[PDB]
RNA sequence: AAAGGUGAAAAGAACCCCGGGAGGGGAGUGAAAGAGAACCUGAAACCGUGGACUUACAAGCAGUCAUGGCACCUUAUGCGUGUUAUGGCGUGCCUAUUGAAGCAUGAGCCGGCGACUUAGACCUGACGUGCGAGCUUAAGUUGAAAAACGGAGGCGGAGC
RNA sequence: GUAGGGGAGCGUUCAGUCCGCGGAGAAGCCAUACCGGAAGGAGUGGUGGAGCCGACUGAAGUGCGGAUGCCGGCAUGAGU
């Protein structure tokens, strides 16, 4: 049951996830995100094989003191790594009806404090940032929060640039992290809502 | 003193392990074992005709103890710490 | 506020560190460390010495439909081959 | 006082009677036993057992002896004739390596250490007590 | 990434280092030497301080029979009729009592003979 | 093969003093020369200098406990910190072992390097989440401060 | 209480988020008689000359006394 901007009123549509906010789901799906995200670049020469040594040594008795077949195994010094990193994936298929269920979840757990939704974002007059600034100020946006307008129309977006304010996220991009990591959602376009 | 006072001490502040009930001078009473007092020393049973009284001065916490073991060969090192407690108790009675 | 994000409570513990432990040095003491040819399966335990032939063929497998699901429960909606795709007995491949 | 960077800017931090020779090619251990006789006596007197003392490692014990005196009397206005070593000691240095020898036990056991200085010092005072 | 063992293992070796004081030579400054020193001082500690307590005892002991066979009992002879008098449950540290006391002690020890005959 | 670092800026130190020099001590510059070119911090082994309490009839894994002496008072006048004299007790660590102070292994000392991983639509268990008589996608396609699409297939669903 | 199984945890690096601190001085380094059941963590002091604690979650090239282990430095034998 939310109020829009301009115009009329909806959002009695869309029951929000039960249980009430599971911080549990949530956890999961924003880590699955990061895993998603993260790419694996690894320099190791882990093996005695990877760094450059030729490979016999000296003798296997009656040198005295050491033992050693080469110049390149891990416990030498410049040698390889045992067990280092190689490039890796982590990336994997998280269950349909948890990202669902996230991002439901997300939008669910900015119903207990500000959230908001819009229509007519023909109040900003191109761009020129200031607009912005005004259409902020005057629907009691003042930037002490961090603020991600979700949006279509690339002239409304295109007037939030900034790392201080607000962050954008258009044509339903939607990312439980990034809407849950800032302060206000402002899910504007009614398109994906509703 | 086993646990609990005892004998004679003459007007002296002393400390003692934990006295049960707290008390910020919450009175506590002692009666007696032996005692030199007034110069006349008699024995005990005589001294279940005489009791002490003392004031709780403070509930502390002991000068801080490690508690180390060790095991030859058999590796088994071990490491704790140990503090035991205490309350003070200020001596002036009969 | 993804600071006060928490755990699942349970999904993840730890891993397994060898390192240290201070009485770790881990598997058996002798014998069968450092390989990598443990395999629980092989030859004359009782795998071999035991008499099967038969013969393998393995053909034609029906998909099995339960009359109790026929009956009993939705509208004998007629079934044919139509349906069967969406009525939850979809498998196919035989 | 103020803060620590105040007080940097607030002294230059002398070295009275004080003079070092870094990196002369001896051994300390060796230069000890020289500077040992000096220490704590009539800077001349000093300068004497100098003269006479048989160890080569004394002569630049005894250029320097000289060269901490110097700056007691010229940078310190110091007064030559309650002049007296106060302390002298000896340090060690950066023992001297060659370009050579690299090789792993052939014919390997040699010295090619050349030892370091000891660094000399000798600290100079005025005689207190008289 | 890699964490390399940097600022741990020094932390940990000045801990232990400094335990050593008037320990002798590479003891109190060598590692491994110290903390191996650390080993034995730990069955040394332990086992000692249970033992205090034997000592004490003995200490005392070895002072109230002495005021005993001072005063023509002794150590058997005055705990016999110490405890034969259910009177004294004196016991602990009743040294002192007869090292600074005498004539508590010659009270004791006439006290005790009663307690026999 | 090892290999790096003045300073914000060379302002990189005229000039004086000891010396053949090296090297240092002043001066000056500079926030700093507690940066001076063997130029960021500067640990530990290891070498010295000064002070405190101590030691030249004492059998010793170097400690531990207990009491006394001397000295010091910035978590700190005691619940003390440092050192010490005497007493009591006291068979290095590790591995390997029926059994180790071992006259069995290893190791001069300190620093740093240094060993139970990783991969697969594998298998089987414990816990946790989501849907649940159903549950999932793979390659790929499209977006890519973002993720959605993709039912080819896989697992339940009947045993012999 | 040895191999072995089980449980709670300490510390180090990177990462996201949160709170922040720093030329009236960061990390590191040095001394210390305090705290904590232990891994450990604070307080003040001394160095230092740029950066860095803490909380929550995540990922490890994550914890050394030994391997006649590796590199380096410095001892002994000895002023022999
Ligand atoms: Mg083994
Ligand atoms: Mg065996
Ligand atoms: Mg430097
Ligand atoms: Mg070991
Ligand atoms: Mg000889
Ligand atoms: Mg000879």
């Amino acid at each position: 049951a939310q109020i829009n901007v301009i115009g009329q009123n909806g959002g009695r549509t869309i029951e929000l996830p039960l249980p009430e906010v599971n911080s549990g789901v949530l956890h999961e799906v924003v880590t699955w995100q990061l895993a998603s995200r993260r790419r694996g670049t690894a320099s190791t020469r882990t093996r005695a094989q990877v760094s450059k040594t030729g490979r016999k040594m000296y003798g296997q008795k009656g040198t005295g003191n050491a033992r050693h077949g080469d110049r390149s195994v891990p416990t030498f010094v410049g040698g390889g790594v045992a067990f280092g990193p190689k490039p890796r994936s982590y990336d994997y298929t998280l269950p349909r009806q948890v990202r669902q269920l996230g991002l439901a979840m997300a939008i669910a757990s900015r119903q207990e404090g500000g959230k908001l939704v819009a229509v007519d974002g023909f109040d900003i007059a191109d761009a020129k940032t200031k607009n912005f600034i005004s259409w902020a100020k005057q629907n009691g946006l003042d930037g002490t929060e961090k603020v991600l307008l979700v949006t279509d129309d690339e002239n409304t977006r295109r007037a939030a640039r900034n790392v201080s304010w607000v962050s954008v996220l258009p044509v339903a991009g939607v990312n439980v992290y990034d809407i849950l990591r800032h302060d206000r959602l402002v899910i504007d376009a009614a398109a994906l809502e509703i | 003193i086993q646990t609990g006072g005892k004998q004679y001490r003459v007007s002296e502040g002393d400390v003692i392990r934990v006295e049960s009930l707290q008390g910020e001078a919450g009175d506590k009473v002692e009666l007696k074992a032996l005692f030199v007092g007034g110069e006349q020393t008699v024995f005990g049973e005589d001294a279940g005709k005489y009791t002490v009284q003392a004031e709780v001065v403070e509930h502390g916490r002991g000068k801080k103890i490690y508690i180390r073991k060790y095991k030859s060969g058999v590796q088994y090192r071990r490491r704790t710490g140990h503090r035991q407690n205490f309350t003070a108790i200020k001596i002036l009675g009969i | 506020g993804s600071r006060k994000d928490r755990k699942r409570v349970g999904r993840g513990p730890g891993g397994t560190d060898k390192t240290a432990g201070r009485g770790h040095k881990g598997q058996k003491s002798r014998s069968g460390a450092g390989k990598g040819a443990f395999f629980e399966g092989g030859r004359s335990r009782l795998i071999a010495r035991l008499p099967k032939r038969g013969f393998n063929n393995v053909g034609t497998t029906y998909e099995v439909v339960k009359l109790s699901q026929l009956q009993d429960l939705e509208d004998t909606t007629f079934d044919r081959d139509t349906l069967e795709a969406y009525r939850l007995v979809r498998r196919k491949n035989r | 006082f103020r803060n620590k960077k105040q007080r940097k800017q607030q002294v230059k931090l002398r070295k009275p009677g004080f003079a070092v020779a870094k990196y002369v090619r001896m051994s300390p251990r060796k230069v000890r036993l020289v500077v040992d006789v000096i220490r704590g006596k009539s800077v001349q007197d000093a300068e004497d057992l100098l003269r006479f003392i048989p160890r080569s490692a004394s002569e630049p014990v005894a250029k320097v002896l000289n060269s901490a005196k110097a700056n007691a009397l010229h940078n310190d206005e110091m007064l030559e004739d309650r002049l007296f070593v106060k302390e002298a000691y000896v340090d060690a240095g950066p023992t001297l390596k060659r370009l050579i020898p690299r090789v792993p036990r052939a014919r390997g056991s040699a010295n090619i250490i050349k030892k370091r200085t000891s660094h000399i010092t000798i600290i100079v005072a005025e005689k207190g007590n008289k | 990434p890699r964490a390399k063992t940097g600022i741990v293992r020094r932390r940990r070796h000045k801990k232990v280092l400094k335990r050593a004081k008037g320990f002798w030579g590479s003891r109190s400054k060598q590692y491994r030497n110290a903390f191996q020193t650390l080993l034995n001082a730990a069955t040394y500690e332990y086992r000692d301080r249970r033992n205090k307590k034997r000592d004490f005892r003995r200490l005392w002991i070895q002072r109230i029979n002495a005021g005993a066979r001072l005063h023509g009992m002794n150590y058997s002879t005055f705990i016999n009729g110490l405890k034969r008098a259910n009177i004294d449950l004196n016991r602990k540290v009743l040294a002192d009592i007869a090292a600074r006391e005498p004539e508590a002690f010659k009270a004791l020890v006439d006290a005790s003979r009663n307690a026999r005959q």
